[PDB]
RNA sequence: AUGUGGAACGGGGUAUUGUAAGCAGCUGCUGAGAUUAAGCCUUUGUUCCCAAGAUUUG
RNA sequence: AAUGCCGCGGAGCUAUCAUCUGCCGGAUAACGGCUGAACGCCUCUAAGCCAGAAUCCGUGCCAGAAAGCGACGAU
RNA sequence: GCCAAGCGCGACGUUGCUUCGGCUCUUCCUAUCAUACCGAAGCAGAAUUCGGUAAGCGU
RNA sequence: CCCACUGUCCCUAUCUACUAUCUA
RNA sequence: GGAAGUCGGCAAAAU
């Protein structure tokens, strides 16, 4: 058999990858965030050079696989305060947003179209009434709680799944005083955290997700898995057609394959290539988190510029990045 | 070989956390952060 | 390096800065390091501690004392070679008997010539078998006379007897 | 970074893509995919494999010296070669059109 | 030898017969052990090109048989991916009689040489006829 | 006469090359080397830390001379520009396509006249009379097809097997008209090329070299 | 014998315990009486073959450290001989052999009583009894050990001398100014004291001269020393460099030393001898001043043609970062003429081009 | 439980195979044709469907 | 034509035949010490205190009490 | 046998002489082969030898 | 014994039917 | 790769 860390070898009990450990809390750093979450798309193939000293192939290029995560900019619809007791951390109690879209109020029905959508209306209108109860929770939290915990919902829309339920979840702020956590939330509230502000592309993150299931077998597969030391090669932006053409290759071009991704379809949002595999198979959404301890060896450190990105088509043996230079290359086709 | 328990090790890395690591990585949270 | 080079060393550079000092101090704290070793050892090793304190104590005390006078069918054990019904083992066989003299005080290998009685048993007595307090003749040219066996020669392995003299 | 062409299908190879093949003679045979690497195998000739670069042109269907950097350079010769190309396009249309002609 | 290596894929098994690339007269070269392999319970221990291990000339003169001495390898059949990407494979297994220093023992080589070898054995790139 | 030794190689002439105008160095190896090299011609002549095809045997891959260099075809595009940007403008750089990649192993070249291997094609020879502007010679050093390898070649002076015959060498030399001289470097070992790199006015030897080795190269050389 | 590579050879009561310890860690100790009589049979020899083992691999071992004096070089065995009495060695050797043959015959013969075993006690008795009787035998051979120690501690101390390669063999009246030269000469420092025989032993020291290797080899004033001296000087392709003292500063008269000089003159032949006029200011004859330190290096010189005739980057890189975490930039050292040109990257590949194969 | 809704087909993209039937004098129409979700991508294309039954729940 | 035969063959599965990733704190043993009595000296030990092993206990990772629990939304 | 603190024995010392049998597998013990750390040794360095803690991890 | 051959093995992987499973 | 498997070319493919 395998490690006897992992047993007892059971199905994971959640779709999403939930976040078991947060980065300790630090007076000193300023408010920002820690964890974000993310839809997996499929991974390719890209050339990279090796400014690795001590190494090999130092001054050089190697091929690595980089697998590719949409990421959509992430809405902060609440904050939950936490109150350390003597039987561990405790929700004291929790504020949520005046307006919330439907996407992350699908989340609370099995059934969203047989409801009769009456999710937060009561909240929503003593919301609109009264803010000295809003007044005297957050009031609550930035003197009582000493962990806050954003609530945080993904625009599922913006990818192309037919899924409209959003993952909501709690991002945990980590940074500055406990007053500067309720400040930081109510100032984004209703707003959205993008991926930008939180990743840039050259820390070392981990990536959290549940695994993709092979059926029975002589239980075997779908269990909450943990990748510690991903590294991000790229966040890309979507509105930016440069998202995909390096400095070293030009050739105007975007991160979805020619073709489309097996699968999952054509990305267009902010995405978030890592390099290596990991955990779960496409469409299936990961969670990202920051660095539990800090440890940057010259892997971990070292600066990266990508200088080709593969973007051919992966279903079958594709041998074109883009129609483009297909149809210069390939003779004029009867169409 | 010692393991990632090695005493020496744990102080080795305790010592490089404030050579290679902390402030470059602290200031990087920064940035992002007035992002 | 050649013939005495830490001695060349030790003239040229000197001695450890503290080595002196460390020396006295191993030296005074063994009593305390010996005490402690006693209570705290345990198994084999303690009880080779407690045979060899005991000695040490046995000739610290003498030498404190000339201080102060100063100011299936087959043999089962070892034997000497219708009758021979049952089977006598050559490797448990033995043909020299070591014979220690009762005046002289000596012991002398001699070859055993024969056996003469074996209280035991007169069948043992006819196969030959040594045993303790088993009477057998042995060559005294060099030093043929008899001797009882004052030993068990099927566990310590030696036939060794005393002379009947 | 060059991007190869192919023995077999004489299409462009990329870092990673096909597969690489050295002979006795040292030279070198890049294929771009397994089709075409298995199309060497059994010795087919390009030329008489329909679907083949060397077939549509010999049937009618169709820097050793390294040079000092220059940004200028560069740049003309980067607005240029979308230019050839799209020349190069325009007569491989106008080729088409007198083919189906 | 010097310089680190690269993990390999492993196609040249024990109890295989390979080509003798080199100008001493040997024509075939017998594996009998793999240096520098683990404690794997029923694993057989493996070659690849620029991997030395105990050889013995099978075909050859007289005074280079029956010697178990090391052998490098320099040509693989199975194929392998290098770091860089691409893919390689060689028509046969060709391979070089040498002293345990690292010091060719012949004069000439013939067939092409891998650049991992070439680069791992200073000496067989000296020796080398083409490194492609 | 310098002793130094690439990593824990005294095979200075494979992980090197030595020209009259210019110098090689490996790259992603240790800067050692590279220091003592430049301490003992850096003033003189630009050194180049780079590599060709990917691998630390460049001084037995390239071959060339003061006037102008060559690479092997497997040398990529990147590395070319490298080459060309580090060293300067009246050093001629040409890419050879062929059969066997390893000029420094094949061809033994100096300021004036170069011996090649024995099959080595026209189009090269044409190629090497072109940019080294250096008149070609076909033939062997001991027997033996690897001339670049098996033997040195320099300004001032040669150095071959010391299993060449004493008419075989006498030839030899007055082809390449220079002294020749037949012996071996770093105690013993046979490829001379590759154990010992030599320049108009100065020599690398490896660790190993034993000081009558050191003196014969010195005496050869006249440095 | 000067290659040492012997272990430590430890005391009788040490290597007893030593091998009672290692079969009782190693071998099973562990055997009841519900085991069949077969297997207490095998247990106890078990323990037997495994005791009568290590003491054969001890035994063996140290007989094997010990050089033979026949087979080490004739200088080798002199020097040996003379320095531990080698008559007394080879003895100690001789009754260490004999010992271990015993040892192993007694263990041969109590495997055998043992394989007929009875019972438990019977085993346990016989097992008892091969070990005492091996523990007797390793007792009985005591003194033997203290004295191989003492040889191999002598013999690791002992110099490689190396008389094949060119040598010079300075021997004479003590104190005469030729250690003073030889030290001098050679990287090795022989101390110098003002009691007589100073340097009892001999010292070897090489020097490079003229592109050759010269063993310097010093010898006791001329007793023990004076005869391992000789003993060297008589089997050694070395050249004589006798000092005789000029001014009589050493404490020996120039006739004195004439006289001893003659008289040696036997082991002194078929070699190049040198005559050193010691303390000139204060067989070839070379005037050196012993006082002033003026004429050795000629002397040298004269004795060697003698005996001839007869036969930063780094440093950048160090301070940045060190080595393996600073990386080298090659873009700095490039020969463009635009700095920012030099310093930009250029693109490679566009459009399924190559830029730079097409410009 | 009426929507960037869903499903049936269809178009396009992309892929695999290797130039289709048929016509004319091996060549041309023909890298055309066929297949393409069955666990590929996309759809201002066409048609159809749904604003329900049963159960349980303070 | 029971999948007659042959070549290629996506998709899927799969391969140390392919690729990624594999963590930090203290407390100790052996042992080395500091202060320091017992015992007017001394002493690593008695009260005390450091340094110190791949050991130990945590962290991290997996499971989540299906009779452990909190906050929140709607009614 | 000689002593022999002592209570005729008499310790430590001293004299002699010489059917079973083995593959896989699971864990477990340490009486530790390797890995980690110490102590000692004429232990210069390197390579060792002996002895401790030590079953985490292999064998 | 030599040569050839092969999933016996390194080291297993994939496909097909039947079985196996559930329903009346 | 080619019997390295197992006490062993047992079964397959080779012919």
């Amino acid at each position: 058999h395998g490690s006897l860390g992992f047993l007892p070898r059971k199905r994971a009990s959640r779709q999403r990858g939930k976040v078991k450990a947060f980065p300790k809390d630090d007076a000193s750093k300023p408010v920002h965030l820690t964890a974000f979450l993310g839809y997996k798309a499929g991974m390719t193939h890209i050339v990279r050079d090796l400014d690795r000293p001590g190494s090999k192939m130092h001054k050089r290029e190697i091929l690595e696989a980089v697998t590719v995560i949409e990421t959509p900019p992430m809405v902060v619809v609440g904050v939950v305060g936490y109150v350390e007791t003597p039987r561990g951390l405790r929700s004291l109690t929790t504020v949520w947003a005046e307006h919330l879209s439907e996407e992350v109020k699908r989340r609370f029905y099995k059934n969203w179209f047989k409801s009769k959508k009456k999710a937060f209306t009561k909240y929503a209108k003593k919301y609109a009434e009264s803010t000295q109860s809003i007044n005297r929770e957050l009031e609550r939290i930035k003197k009582y709680c000493s962990v806050v915990r954003v609530l945080a919902h993904t625009q599922i829309r913006k990818t192309p799944l037919a899924q409209k339920k959003a993952h909501l979840m709690e991002i945990q702020v980590n940074g500055g005083s406990v007053a500067d956590k309720v400040e930081w939330a109510r100032e984004h509230f209703e707003k959205t955290v993008d991926i930008k502000s939180t990743f840039e592309q050259n820390e070392m993150i981990d990536v959290i997700g549940v695994t993709r299931g092979k059926g029975n077998e002589g239980n075997a597969g779908y269990m909450h898995r943990t990748q510690l030391n991903s590294k991000i090669y790229r966040i890309g932006a979507g509105d930016d057609a440069k998202n995909a053409s390096t400095d070293f290759d030009a050739t105007e071009k975007r991160i979805t394959p020619m073709g489309g991704f097996v699968r999952y379809g054509v990305v267009e949002n902010d995405f978030v290539m890592l390099n290596g595999a990991t955990p779960g198979p496409v469409k299936r959404v990961l969670t990202l988190r920051k660095s539990l301890l800090t440890h940057t060896s010259r892997k971990a450190l070292e600066p990266v510029s990508l200088k080709w990105i593969d973007t051919a088509s992966k279903f079958g043996h594709g041998r074109f990045q883009t129609p483009a230079e297909a149809k210069q290359f390939l003779g004029t086709l009867k169409k | 070989t010692s393991g990632p328990r090695d005493n020496n090790r744990n102080k080795w890395a305790k010592k490089h956390l404030k050579k290679g690591k902390r402030a470059k990585n602290s200031n990087f949270s920064k940035f992002l952060k007035k992002k | 390096p050649q013939n005495e080079y830490i001695e060349e060393s030790i003239r040229k550079h000197g001695r450890r800065f503290d080595h002196e000092e460390r020396k006295r101090k191993k030296a005074a704290r063994e009593a305390h390091d010996a005490s402690l070793y006693a209570q705290k050892t345990r198994g084999i090793k303690a009880k080779l501690y407690q045979e060899k304190r005991r000695k040490e104590k046995i000739q610290m005390k003498k030498t404190i004392k000339q201080h102060e006078e100063r100011n299936k069918r087959m043999i089962t054990k070892a034997t000497f070679v219708k009758y021979e019904r049952f089977i006598r083992p050559m490797a448990l066989r033995q043909k020299k008997a070591n014979v220690t003299h009762k005046e002289l005080g000596v012991t002398m290998q001699l070859p055993i010539i024969g056996v003469k009685k074996n209280p035991q048993s007169p069948t043992y007595t006819q196969l030959g078998v040594l045993t303790k307090g088993t009477v057998i003749e042995v060559n005294v040219s060099e030093l043929g006379k008899y001797a009882q066996i004052t030993n068990n020669p099927e566990l310590d392995g030696c036939v060794n007897a005393l002379l009947l003299t | 970074m060059r991007v190869h062409t192919c023995y077999f299908c004489s299409g462009p190879v990329y870092p990673g893509h096909g597969i690489m093949f050295v002979r006795n003679d040292s030279k070198v045979f890049r294929f771009c995919r397994s089709k075409c690497h298995k199309n060497f195998k059994m010795k087919r000739n390009p030329r008489k494999v329909a679907w083949t670069k060397a077939y549509r042109k010999a049937h009618g269907k169709e820097r050793n010296v390294p040079v000092r950097y220059d940004r200028n350079v560069i740049a003309t010769t980067l607005n240029a070669m979308k230019r050839v190309s799209q020349v190069h396009a325009k007569r491989e249309r106008l080729f088409y059109k007198k083919r189906l002609a | 030898a010097s310089g680190t290596k690269y993990r390999m894929t492993l196609g040249l098994p024990v109890q295989a017969i390979m080509n003798c690339a080199d100008n001493s007269g040997a024509k075939n070269l017998y594996i009998v052990s793999v240096f520098g392999t683990g404690a794997r319970l029923n694993r057989l221990p493996a070659a690849s090109c620029g991997d030395m291990v105990l050889a013995t000339v099978k075909k050859g003169k007289p005074d280079l048989r029956k010697k178990i001495m090391p052998a490098i390898v320099v040509r693989q059949r199975k194929a392998w991916r290098r770091k860089d990407g691409v893919y390689l494979y060689f028509e046969d297994n060709a391979g070089v009689i040498v002293n345990p220093k690292g010091e060719m023992k012949g004069s000439a080589i013939t067939g092409p040489v891998a650049k991992e070898c070439a680069d791992l054995w200073p000496r067989i790139a000296s020796n080398a006829g083409t490194v492609v | 006469a310098l002793r130094a030794q690439f990593e824990n190689s005294n095979e200075i002439g494979v992980f090197s090359n030595l020209t009259n105008s210019y110098a090689l160095v490996a790259l992603g190896g240790s800067e050692n080397f590279y220091s003592v090299f430049e301490a003992e011609l850096g003033d003189v002549v630009p050194v180049v830390h780079t590599t060709i095809g990917g691998t630390r045997i460049i001084g037995r891959l390239t071959c060339g001379n003061r006037k102008g260099l060559l690479v092997p075809s497997s040398t990529t595009d990147n590395e070319l520009q490298h080459l060309r940007n580090s060293l300067p403008d009246p050093v001629k750089i040409q890419r050879v396509d062929e059969r066997l990649s390893a000029l420094g192993n094949i061809v033994a070249c100096n300021d004036y006249v170069a011996l090649v291997h024995p099959d080595i094609e026209r189009e090269t020879e044409e190629i090497i009379a072109d940019v080294l502007d250096v008149e070609v010679f076909r033939q062997t050093v001991a027997g033996n097809v690897l001339t670049g390898s098996y033997c040195a070649l320099s300004n001032q002076g040669a150095l071959v097997h010391p299993r060449t015959s004493i008419q075989e060498q006498d030839e030899l030399s007055s082809l390449l008209q220079v002294p020749l001289v037949a012996g071996t470097i770093n105690r013993g070992s046979d490829v001379i090329g590759a154990g010992l790199v030599v320049n108009d006015w100065c020599a690398f030897a490896g660790l190993d070299t034993t000081a009558t080795e050191l003196a014969v190269c010195e005496s050869i050389f006249k440095l | 014998a000067v290659f040492k590579n012997i272990t430590p050879i430890p005391d009788v009561n040490t290597f007893l315990d030593v091998v009672l310890s290692r079969t009782q860690r190693k071998t099973p100790t562990v055997i009841r009486s519900g085991f069949k009589i077969s297997r207490i049979r095998g247990f106890y020899g078990r323990k037997v073959k495994f005791t009568q083992d290590t003491i054969t691999e001890k035994l063996d071992s140290i007989l094997q450290e010990f050089p033979k004096l026949n087979d080490i070089h004739p200088f080798h065995a002199d020097l040996l001989n003379i320095l531990y009495d080698r008559d007394h060695l080879k003895i100690a050797l001789s009754q260490l052999s004999t010992a271990k043959h015993l040892v192993e015959n007694v263990a041969r013969d109590y495997i055998r009583l043992l394989k007929y075993g009875d019972s438990l006690y019977r085993c346990k008795q016989l097992k008892r009894a091969a070990l005492g009787r091996m523990a007797t035998i390793i007792k009985r051979q005591k003194s033997s050990l203290e004295f191989l120690e003492q040889v191999r501690q002598h013999l690791s101390r002992l110099p490689a001398i190396d008389p094949n390669t060119r040598t010079l063999l300075v021997c004479g009246y003590p104190n005469v100014g030729k250690s003073s030269f030889m030290n001098k000469v050679t990287r090795a420092q022989v101390d110098v004291q003002p009691y007589a025989f100073t340097t009892k032993s001999l010292f070897v020291g090489h020097f490079d001269y003229k592109y050759l290797r010269w063993q310097v080899i010093d010898t006791p004033g001329i007793n023990t020393i004076e005869m391992q001296s000789i003993t060297a000087m008589a089997h050694l392709r070395s050249a004589v460099l006798y000092f005789m003292d000029l001014s009589e500063m050493c404490g020996y008269s120039v006739a004195a030393q004439v006289k001893l000089y003659h008289s040696i003159k036997p082991l002194f032949a078929n070699k190049v001898t040198i005559l050193v006029l010691n303390k000139i200011d204060a067989v070839k004859v070379v005037q050196t001043s012993c006082v002033q330190d003026i004429g050795v290096m000629d002397v040298r010189t004269t004795a060697c043609e003698a005996l001839l005739a007869a036969r930063l980057a780094r440093d950048i890189e160090a301070a940045n970062g060190g080595a393996g975490v600073y990386n080298v930039e090659l873009r700095d050292k490039y020969i463009l003429q635009d700095p920012s040109w030099k310093y930009d990257r250029m693109p490679e590949l566009l459009d399924g081009k190559n830029v730079a194969d097409f410009v």
